[PDB]
């Protein structure tokens, strides 16, 4: 399968192409994210939309929305992409070295991201679990344009690959590719074509 | 709107054409009941919306249509009754004056009609302009602008990645028919400081002189913005383009003449509102007469007398001189007007305005014999 | 309706009467019309309803401490000027703009401004600062300064720019709210 492999990991373009616009779609349908300890009747829902022009963020202090994202200007509406630096995942947050009253507890370590931009105010945030928190963060970094770091989108990519060499391959079912490309046959050097083109 | 689809309708007797019989509901619904209909929902809406004058100004007719054909005496009754409403609610009632916005989406990446065309925009009653530009970046991708505030973006008018300019534009006066000569109270004023306003304009200061430092005043021009709105704010829409705009200038005279100007009107300004008022706190007062009795920064007293009462602005302009006279009379009526200001401040007074007032009285009587003498004034 | 009282405490060799009329002149960056008058005063709303708003131009001349214990009484909030990058309006400020004003009415929402941020990192100033041995006040020494007074917040903006000068006042009304 070496040959095969080569053909298939080599045709990448797409594929993490469509996982990362996945993960961006998921940003701008966006839900009801948590604030930073929500416990004095504090809105734990509340939602964050990627603009459909992909410009501002709909992140504002909505109530308790158990149906997910409501969609209008949000109470912080803006969010350019030009000035994000990047978010703080992990102990990184300045809400998870937060001492005082906000003191985030041991169950928000993966919850744990704080979006950078203006480099003092963060957007500090909670998430419900592990799996959504790494594809808002993905996301985020499509925003950026870089890696996707959900182990659910390497999941996804390495499948789709496989499926996708899958369904491909069917052709040269008792054929082999030889590890070097066949060779090309020397094509008559003279452009002429006795039939007309096409 | 519903009063333009009114505004086809006729107070005839009959149901005339069933194309404007309307789908909501159906039965004979002669013309005049339509309109009658129509008006109805349309009074209320201003009533919600307010609009008080404009209630008034159909219910006339309304009332008139009542008892020229059906005798609705009863609709009558209630009518003026909701009339006298609404005039106790003009009197009243105080209302807002929203900030408004020329605003040039320039941009080849704007729709046609979108782009590279001055869009002046009723925003809300106390609107900043950078919120206002922040919902334009909501409005549209690609957040950027032009600095060029004044001047329009010519890379993009053509090019792409639609950029964009605005500015709080001056919503310019009302026109009270039949009440200049008339001393109307303020409620007609007010109703008109930002209503039914088409042109407009934004400032432009500008350094056309020997940019000294203590003078700020034979260079300062002001390119005016001049707009015209194609229809009237408040209208069908919030925005509208500018109808036409222009630019405008101002001499150093000129200059000096609106900043005395607007020194001037906010004086007579401050001092009014408190005239009819009587809950008020004396604080602006203090605000005016303070700054007032030292041109402290600069002595905009001495600094006008450098640069256009002395000898060297006759230099720059012996002919055209007669307009430094008429600073004179500027601050010639100012300072009468600052005696109103004495006035409400008297009437007012109190223990820590009183080395404030002993101020204002002491330094204000010198400023009057001042100008009397070395200001060169004929006072009233 | 409401009307705030503020004595404006600061240094006039930073020239935050600038800054304020330009607020007041709510103007495009740099097209503001500094004027004549002091105490520059409007009404702006933040949330609710707009207030009266009055910012007291006290000049950064100490003379005026005769009248402006005055001021200080019956006065809604202050604001305390300094800039970022000029250390002796930092030092005067801390010597007497914030003690006389602080013990004036050690019982006053305070807010502590630095001015002048677009040139606390301004290369070619703060290189000028240390040839001229004057150091650029970093964000912590006016964090650790408010923390000394407790000012109920300390804020740096900007005047040329406006930047954050905006929301400093919108703070800054919403400080009574």
């Amino acid at each position: 399968s070496r040959p095969i492999l080569e053909l298939k990991e080599k045709i990448q373009p797409e594929i993490l192409e469509l996982i990362k616009q996945q993960r961006l779609n998921r940003l701008v349908e966006g839900t009801c994210f948590r604030k930073l300890n929500a416990r004095r009747r504090q809105d734990k829902f509340w939602y964050c939309r990627l603009s459909p022009n992909h410009k501002v963020l709909h992140y504002g202090d909505l109530e308790e929305s158990p149906q997910g994202e409501v969609p209008h200007d949000s109470l912080q509406d803006k969010l350019p992409v030009a000035d994000i630096k990047a978010v703080v995942t992990g102990k990184d947050c300045p809400h998870m070295k937060e001492k005082g009253a906000l003191k985030q507890n041991k169950e928000v370590l993966e919850l744990a991201f704080s979006i950078l931009y203006d480099s003092n105010c963060q957007l500090n945030f909670i998430a419900p679990d592990k799996h959504e928190y790494c594809i808002w963060t993905d996301g985020l970094n499509a925003l950026l344009g870089k890696d996707m770091m959900s182990d659910l989108t390497r999941n996804d990519l390495d499948t789709l690959l496989s499926m996708e060499i899958k369904l491909r391959l069917l052709d040269l079912e008792n054929i082999q590719i030889p590890d070097a490309p066949p060779p090309i046959p020397k094509e008559p050097s003279n452009y002429d074509f006795v039939y007309d083109c096409n | 709107t519903l009063l333009l689809h009114a505004e086809l309708l006729q107070w005839s007797d009959k149901p005339c054409v069933p194309h404007l019989l309307q789908r909501d509901s159906y039965y004979v619904y002669t013309q005049q009941e339509l309109k009658e209909k129509l008006y109805q929902e349309i009074i209320s809406y201003f009533d919600k919306g307010k609009m008080w004058e404009k209630a008034i100004k159909l219910s006339k007719e309304l009332a008139e249509t009542y008892e020229s054909k059906v005798f609705d005496y009863e609709g009558l009754g209630n009518l003026l009754k909701k009339r006298a409403s609404f005039y106790e609610n003009i009197i009243k009632a105080m209302r807002p004056q929203p900030e408004y916005f020329a605003v040039g989406y320039y941009g080849q990446g704007f729709p046609s009609f979108l782009r590279n065309k001055i869009f002046i925009y009723r925003g809300k009653e106390y609107e900043r302009r950078e919120d206002f530009s922040l919902r334009l970046l909501t409005q549209f991708p690609n957040a950027e602008k032009m600095t060029s505030t004044t001047p329009p973006g010519e890379d993009i008018k053509s090019s792409p990645k639609q950029y964009m300019q605005c500015f709080t534009v001056k919503p310019v006066m009302s026109l009270p028919p039949s009440y200049k000569d008339k001393p109307v109270p303020e409620q007609i004023l007010n109703y008109y400081r930002a209503n039914e306003v088409q042109q407009f304009r934004y400032s432009r200061p500008f350094r056309k002189g020997e940019k000294d430092p203590d003078n700020e005043f034979a260079t300062m021009w002001i390119e005016r913005t001049t707009y015209t709105t194609a229809y009237t704010f408040p209208g069908i829409l919030k925005w509208f383009e500018v109808k036409q705009i222009s630019t405008e200038e101002i001499s150093p005279l000129e200059n000096a003449i609106e900043t005395m100007e607007l020194t001037n009107e906010r004086i007579s300004n401050c001092v009014q509102q408190h005239a009819w008022d009587r809950s008020l706190s004396v604080h602006p007062l203090s605000m005016l007469l303070s700054g007032i009795v030292d041109p402290a920064v600069m002595g905009g007293f001495s600094n006008y007398e450098k640069a256009f009462f002395t000898e060297k602005y006759l230099q720059e302009h012996p002919e055209d001189q007669e307009k430094v006279e008429l600073l004179k009379r500027l601050i010639a009526l100012q300072m009468p007007l600052l005696t109103e200001g004495i006035r409400i401040h008297g009437e007012k007074l109190t223990e820590q305005l009183k080395p404030l007032h002993e101020r204002l009285s002491s330094c204000f009587r010198e400023l009057k014999e001042k100008v009397e003498k070395h200001y060169g004034v004929i006072t009233l | 309706m409401q009307a705030i009282k503020c004595v404006v405490v600061g240094d006039g060799a930073v020239a935050k009467t600038c800054l304020l009329i330009s607020y007041t002149t709510n103007a495009f960056p740099g097209e503001y019309i500094p004027t004549v008058f002091d105490n520059y005063s409007a009404n702006v709303m933040v949330d609710g309803k707009p207030v009266n708003l009055g910012l007291w131009d006290t000049a950064g001349q100490e003379d005026y401490d005769r009248l402006r214990p005055l001021s200080y009484p019956q006065t809604d909030v202050f604001l305390i000027c300094f800039s970022l990058v000029s250390p002796a309006s930092f030092e005067n400020v801390r010597a007497k703009w914030y003690p006389e004003v602080r013990h004036h009415c050690p019982n006053t929402p305070i807010i502590l401004v630095g001015t002048k941020l677009d040139l606390r990192d301004d290369k070619d100033t703060i290189e000028k600062l240390k040839e001229k041995k004057l150091t650029p006040i970093t964000y912590p020494q006016g964090l650790a300064m408010a923390k000394e007074i407790g000012a109920v917040k300390y804020l740096e903006c900007s005047a040329l720019t406006q930047r954050g000068l905006k929301t400093v006042f919108d703070e800054a009304i919403r400080a009574v709210l």
